């Protein structure tokens, strides 16, 4: 019953987690091939 | 280049299994699919090309040709 600096943080994240979506590796790097390189997850 | 974009009509497509492994080259977003892609085979005809220059290059005794093919 009670918000102070932990569910301030939390009702920032769950409004703004709307918008973008995840950034993966190939738009990182601009246009350049990648896959040749790097199989990163996560 | 002109068979890239024509595998792109409509909207990935609906021309997918038509033109499935010849797009499957040149994306670079096969990324699982062992690489096997268009743009590695050029430069790997670029080095035979290149070897073959030397051959091109002085040949004098008509060895220096075997020689490259000696590794063959």
């Amino acid at each position: 019953t009670q918000n102070s600096d932990a569910m301030l943080y939390q009702k920032m994240l769950a409004r703004v987690a709307h918008q973008f979506a995840d950034m993966r590796l190939t738009d990182m790097t601009g246009d350049t091939d990648v896959s040749r390189l790097f199989f990163t997850d996560e | 280049n002109t068979l890239a974009v024509q595998g792109c009509t409509g909207q990935h497509g609906p021309l997918a299994t038509t033109f499935g492994p010849v797009l499957a080259l040149m994306d670079n977003q096969n990324n699982s699919a062992d690489m096997l892609n268009l743009q590695t085979y050029l430069t790997r005809v670029t080095q035979v090309r290149l070897r073959l220059q030397q051959i091109a290059g002085s040949s004098d005794p008509q060895a220096m040709m075997q020689l490259l093919a000696q590794t063959v």
